[PDB]
RNA sequence: AUCUAUAAUAGCAGAAG
RNA sequence: UCUGCUUCUGCUAU
RNA sequence: AGUAGUAACAAGA
């Protein structure tokens, strides 16, 4: 007999063991080099889906720029990016007619946003293009960054603390003559043009650990003058996306798929009984490269309509720096001699002035197809959104394009509803017979189409209503349990002994809750765990064999311990896990069972592997021993002078919060100085204070003295 | 090396299937060396974690 | 009965597009 | 010159 | 050589 798995699907429908078919045990393809070949084949491809579109010239970054809107109508089923402005807006026309107010609450929901926003909203991205540096950096770092060169530019509404004070600071930098960049004491000075292209630029790099795909692709990563309007249109498009029945965003989880079912459910009562009902499992093809900005700044736009101006202006930002945008190259290349055993790096800045000669045929081909866009290392790409920018935007687009569905406009005895999630999209076509089927799907393709929607037409199917599939999620008559997404989740997490066991038993409860993972397969996951924690910790039982390090201690806290069952695993002491007892944490699971010297000494108010704050007297720990800090080793180039920046904030920090308690429970606010409000703190401390008596005339005096010597150095330095 | 040792009718390695884009002396050499190097720390039995 | 929300600390990890 | 955006979920508290 | 797969590792300073 020859063992085939996939046999077992001629018994068990693919749906009840889809999970055989995710292959998630194994590890998941990573990049090796360089993604200025993805980033290159990414710019072309946008500027061939767009090619007879309109070229013209930028007058204030001097790129040649490819306008797709309003083009010719597609001939072929190619994707095409030339989306029409009028059925963009006649879509959002309708789909405020037919949802009405929609967009006005949406604004002034938005309107609250944009007035109460933070500029530390920013902080709470990842790897961020820094302009400073043209790098990538931690988005605080990017930030922090931009607001010292903005104020040694003489731009400091920032001050202000709001989002829309720095956007404004964004938008005054954006006219300067030239921008000094001051690093560390070397004095740049960039000009108009490149300072610019600097804050156009998205830093492209190729996405790692991606499942599903055989070949790499590029993401990219804006700077910091486009986040801010990114997140204001973002929040104007979740508002939106909110309010619609169909929108598969921002509902995540156990709530999207109760939605989705309760939608789908619904849609299937509408449908008469006389009609035939089928249901498309769809994509979209070249979704984020066919995205126009210009059609999301008309989105915008229509959107906006009797808003005050200052509104509208923010929010048509963002499309208008993105129909501008450079692609960064990325690293360039590596060239190898093998007859003299030499290996180089070449940058991508240096691609427009390189000889051909050094390459292979394709990426001879994609350096002249690109170089026409080059200027200072980046790439000219008016078309396109550069990889899920926008989704709640064209989440919005193809919600529309849904509702453009009902038979008010369809006209005809076919109509249709669905799903949309970004590019991902169920579609219910409902008709009286199999051509009207035909005619429906038809009508919906052409209208995506006419508004830059491309339907993949090889990954998409269509069958009776009932079954179908959508962002990952399988639906038989009702969503299925899928355990093997949720595989890369069990295991040791790495933080420390306490927290490792915390995540380990939850993941495993969670998963007995949301992922139909049954009892016993629940109670070997746990013996699995306890192994592998075991294992990486060097904890294991008291009374066994394994040679370790830890072995010794290990064995004479076992034999010193009276009562084994109350020690912790992380101390060599049993499991006493199970079912019943997941939702409790180890060392309450075990209170009862402890001996009181190892429980006084595991919970000793003066543990010394956890941190201790000042309140030299120090606040008593209540977190356990197992609960120490891992080394983090950050030890090899030039970028050594932030270690010091970055320690002396953290001691200005540290004071600022023995002036302010609350400062790390809750993010402190406020325009004035660090000293300023420490100063201010300290006296109308002492006031109140000395009025309530803790402290006598002397030290009153003194701290007053201290005060006024310190705002005497601020003044005067 | 207890489980090498209960295995009696070890021979003169030689090469039986050739890796053709390889230099197989340099396996023979290999083998070689870790069967000296195992008689080598076991010769002294004072066999550290790591060789 | 409602409850992302008559709501907003932050970081990390997993998944999805 | 190298883990982006968005959404959900879980854990933790420099 | 091998890993690997559209570009890299097979040390670097
Ligand atoms: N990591 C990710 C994955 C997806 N996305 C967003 O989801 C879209 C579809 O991805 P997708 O992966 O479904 C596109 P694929 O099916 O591979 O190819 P095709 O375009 O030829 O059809 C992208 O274009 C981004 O907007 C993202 O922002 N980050
Ligand atoms: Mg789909
Ligand atoms: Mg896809």
């Amino acid at each position: 007999m020859d063992v085939n798995p996939t046999l077992l699907f001629l018994k068990v429908p693919v749906q009840n063991a889809i999970s055989t078919t995710f292959p998630y045990t194994g590890d998941p393809p990573y990049s090796h080099g360089t993604g200025t070949g993805y980033t290159m084949d990414t710019v072309n491809r946008t500027h061939k889906y767009s090619e007879k579109g309109k070229w013209t010239t930028n007058t204030e970054t001097g790129a040649p720029q490819l306008n797709p809107i309003d083009g010719p109508l597609p001939e072929d089923n190619e994707p095409s990016g030339y989306a029409q402005t009028d059925c963009v807006l006649e879509a959002m026309a309708f789909l405020e007619e037919s949802h009405p107010g929609i967009f006005e609450n949406s604004c002034l929901e938005t309107m609250e946003i944009v007035q109460q926003t933070r500029v530390d909203k920013l902080t709470q991205g990842r790897q961020t293009y820094d302009w400073t540096l043209n790098r990538n950096q931690p988005a605080a770092t990017a930030l922090a960054n931009t607001i010292e060169v903005f104020r040694s530019n003489g731009l400091t509404a920032n001050e202000s603390g709001r989002l829309i004070d720095f956007l404004k600071d964004v938008m005054d930098s954006m006219d300067k003559e030239e921008m000094e960049i001051t690093t560390h004491k070397k004095k740049q000075r960039l000009n108009k043009r490149s300072y610019l292209i600097r804050a156009l630029t998205l830093n492209t790099m190729t996405k790692d650990a991606e499942r599903g795909k055989l070949k790499r692709r590029a993401i990219a990563t804006p700077g910091m003058q486009i986040r801010g309007f990114v997140y204001f249109v973002e929040a104007l498009a979740r508002s939106i996306c909110e309010k619609l029945e169909q929108s598969g965003l921002p509902v995540g989880g156990n709530e999207k798929k109760a939605k989705l079912a309760n939608v789908v459910r619904k849609m299937m009562t509408n449908s008469q009984d006389t009609e035939l009902s089928f249901t498309i499992t769809g994509d979209n093809t070249k979704w984020n490269e066919n995205q126009n900005p210009r059609m999301f700044l008309a989105m915008i736009t229509y959107i906006t309509r009797n808003q005050p101006e200052w509104f509208r202006n923010v929010l048509s930002i963002a499309p208008i720096m993105f129909s501008n945008k450079m692609a960064r190259l990325g690293k360039g290349y590596m060239f190898e001699s093998k007859s003299m055993k030499l290996r180089t790096q070449v940058p991508a800045e240096m691609l427009a002035n390189i000889d051909l000669k050094y390459f292979n045929k394709s990426t001879r081909e994609k350096i002249e197809k690109i170089r026409p866009l080059l200027i200072d290392g980046t790439a000219s790409l008016s078309p396109g959104m550069m990889m899920g920018m926008f989704n709640m935007l064209s989440t919005v687009l193809g919600v529309s394009i849904l509702n453009l569905g009902q038979k008010k406009y369809t006209k005809t005895t076919y109509w249709w509803d669905g799903l949309q999630s970004s590019d991902d999209f169920a579609l219910i076509v409902n008709a009286p017979n199999h051509e009207g089927i035909q005619a429906g799907v038809d009508r919906f393709y052409r209208t995506c189409k006419l508004v830059g929607i491309n339907m993949s037409k090889k990954k998409s199917y269509i069958n009776r209503t009932g079954t179908f599939e959508f962002t990952s999620f399988f639906y038989r008559y009702g969503f299925v349990a899928n355990f093997s997404m949720e595989l890369p989740s069990f295991g040791v997490s790495g933080i420390n002994e306490s927290a490792d066991m915390s995540v380990g038993v939850t993941v495993i409860k969670n998963n007995m809750i949301n992922n139909d993972l049954g009892p016993a397969t629940a109670q070997m996951a746990l013996q699995l765990f306890i192994k592998d924690y075991r294992y990486t910790y060097r904890c294991h039982r008291g009374d066994t064999q394994i040679q370790t390090r830890r072995a010794f201690e290990l064995k004479k806290l076992w034999e010193q311990t009276r009562s084994k069952a109350g020690l912790l695993v992380s101390d060599g002491g049993p499991n006493l896990y199970n079912i019943r007892n997941l939702h409790i944490p180890e060392v309450c699971l075990k209170w009862e069972l402890m001996d009181e010297d190892y429980q006084g000494r595991l919970c000793n108010p003066m543990n010394p592997f956890v941190s201790h704050k000042e309140i030299s007297m120090e606040y008593d720990a209540v977190a356990t021993t197992h609960s120490w800090i891992p080394k983090r080793n950050r030890s090899n180039t030039s970028q050594r002078g932030i270690l010091e920046d970055e320690q002396m904030y953290q001691k200005c920090c540290n004071l600022f919060e023995k002036f302010f308690p609350s400062s790390s429970y809750r993010r402190p606010v406020g325009i004035s100085s660090m000293v300023e409000a420490m100063v201010s703190r300290a006296r109308i401390d002492a006031r109140i204070d000395f009025e309530s008596g803790r402290i006598k005339k002397e030290e009153f005096a003194e701290i007053m003295k201290i005060c006024s010597t310190i705002e005497e150095l601020r003044r005067q330095k | 090396i207890k489980c090498m040792k209960t295995f009696f009718g070890w021979k003169e390695p030689n090469i039986i299937k050739p890796h053709e884009k390889g230099i197989n002396p340099n396996y023979l050499l290999t083998w070689k060396q870790v069967l000296a190097e195992l008689q080598d720390i076991e010769n002294e039995e004072k066999i550290p974690r790591t060789k």
